[PDB]
DNA sequence: AATCTTTCCCACAGT
DNA sequence: TTACTGTGGGAAAGA
């Protein structure tokens, strides 16, 4: 049972002992019709960050030295779908999983990638879902225009890729490595694409809000490092041709489009691979409306999503896998005075679960899965002359409190969000 | 809204 | 009507 | 010189 002092040592070393998981997929996937398979694209992957898993490592060796190699594998939670084995500096492991794919006798219109991890001795680390993926038949054709759920919405996430001759073996992604942009044939890029507005360059913009649409003006910038691509206008690419009819500015951006990115100061320049590298490549014109362009100009947009998980086991090694881990949606602050209650909305919350608004722990009671009122603890006692320095803010003076969800196994849960005392 | 990001430029061909 | 989705089918360019 | 396998695009039917 987590004592008061030892989730101390933890809130001041998040990153020294916190396990970190991440599954990243597309939103869409296509079906697959009789025996067939057409595998998810970009292929659903998984990161292990932080030290945490170092020190997992070393407990796990010590515990089997008195009593190794790390697997995992993924399904779609459909039994006649065999689970499929995944191959493997803040980042301690990767795999992606390239041959899942969903057939046609599967009725499900959502579904959701289960990865489950074990060590090669036999203990179950414990099983973790990404988020939901709808079943589409086929790239949508609409030219005008409800659903939404198929458009680019500017400033959410999209990856690209790039398919040659749609055989060779290989696709490649738009991912940047080392401050640049390349096409790596293992690994990429969630981009927040954004639609660029007016004030011509470069660093600092403006974006409007709003569905991307061909014709558009667009930036694709980096999750992690926050590096930008030159501003982009897309096209949609028709078989090795970009089309440049008016009318296309009434088209939607939509799931697993073939498109083109054009230069703005040069119409027959288009973003485009060679190899691994990414360069601007100069098409042939064949109409006032259409270009030829190399097949590595060709890319294919989709929207992505991210799935994170993080626990630390904060006193021992715990015999049971951590999962499910629990995940906080948000806060709400009923009532006032001492009485007032504050609740939590998310998924997989436990009856075996505790909020600790810091170092203190608090009276929660457990409604089901999804919801879990608590009581708020009395202002006075969450800081003292152990917690002080990282609790008070350094520009406001109010007390902001890191929360967090522990199991009576010992592991603690943190949640990502802080708590403003305000109210 | 704004943005900030250093722009990477791509070489030629 | 016109248009777009769903399902089936095949060509293409590899092993 | 055929068999097989993802992938994209077109045909037919359906909505
Ligand atoms: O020829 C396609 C095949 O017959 C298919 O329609 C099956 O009924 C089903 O999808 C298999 O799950
Ligand atoms: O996504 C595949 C699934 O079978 C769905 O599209 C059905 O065809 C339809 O939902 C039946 O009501």
């Amino acid at each position: 049972s987590l004592t008061s002092d030892r989730m101390i040592d933890f809130l001041s070393n998040k990153e020294k002992y916190e396990c970190v998981i991440s599954i990243f997929h597309a939103k869409v996937a296509q079906k697959s019709y009789g025996n067939e398979k057409r595998f998810f694209c970009p292929p659903p992957c998984i990161y292990l960050i932080g030290q945490g898993w170092k020190l997992k490592k070393d407990r796990v060796a010590q515990l089997y030295k008195t009593l190794t190699e790390l697997v995992a594998y993924i399904g779609i939670g459909s039994d006649t779908s065999e689970r499929q084995q995944l191959d493997f500096p803040n980042i301690y492991d990767y795999c992606a999983a390239k041959t899942l794919y969903i057939s046609d006798s599967d009725k499900r219109k959502y579904f959701d990638l289960n990865a489950q991890f074990f060590y090669g001795c036999g203990m179950e680390i414990g099983g973790f879902v990404s988020q939901r993926i709808k079943v589409i038949s086929k790239p949508s054709k609409k030219k005008q225009s409800d659903c939404k759920y198929l458009c680019i919405a500017s400033g959410t996430k999209v990856a690209l890729f790039n398919r040659l001759r749609s055989q060779t073996v290989s696709t490649r992604y738009l991912h940047v490595e080392g401050n640049a942009f390349h096409a790596s044939s293992t690994k990429w890029g969630a981009f927040t694409i954004h639609l660029f507005d007016d004030e011509q360059e470069t660093d600092n913009f403006a974006v409007r809000d709003g569905f991307v649409y061909y014709g558009s003006v667009v930036k694709l910038v980096d999750s992690v490092t926050g590096i930008a691509l030159p501003r982009l206008r897309i096209r949609k690419v028709d078989k090795q041709q970009v089309i440049l009819d008016a009318s296309c500015s009434e088209e939607p951006v939509s799931q697993l489009h073939k498109c083109a990115f054009q230069m703005i100061d040069n119409e027959l320049v288009y973003l485009c691979l060679s190899h691994d590298k990414i360069i601007q490549h100069q098409a042939t014109a064949i109409n006032e409306h259409r270009h030829q362009i190399n097949d590595g100009a060709a890319w294919t947009i989709i929207s992505t999503d991210k799935a994170e998980y993080r626990f630390f086991e904060a006193m021992g090694q715990v015999a049971n896998p951590i999962s499910p881990c629990p995940v906080v949606g948000s806060l709400e602050v009923d009532g006032h005075g001492e009485a007032s209650r504050v609740e939590l909305h998310g998924r997989d919350f436990k009856p075996n679960l505790k909020v600790w608004f810091g170092a203190t722990p608090v009276e929660t009671t457990f409604r089901s899965e999804e919801s879990l009122h608590c009581s708020i603890p009395p202002v006075s006692q969450v800081r003292n002359e152990q917690t002080h320095w990282m609790f008070t803010n350094r520009t406001t003076g109010d007390v902001e409190v890191p929360i967090s969800l522990v199991r009576d196994d010992g592991v603690v849960y943190s949640s990502g969000l802080t708590f403003s005392y305000k109210s | 809204r704004m943005i900030n990001a250093s722009v990477w430029m791509p070489p030629m061909e």
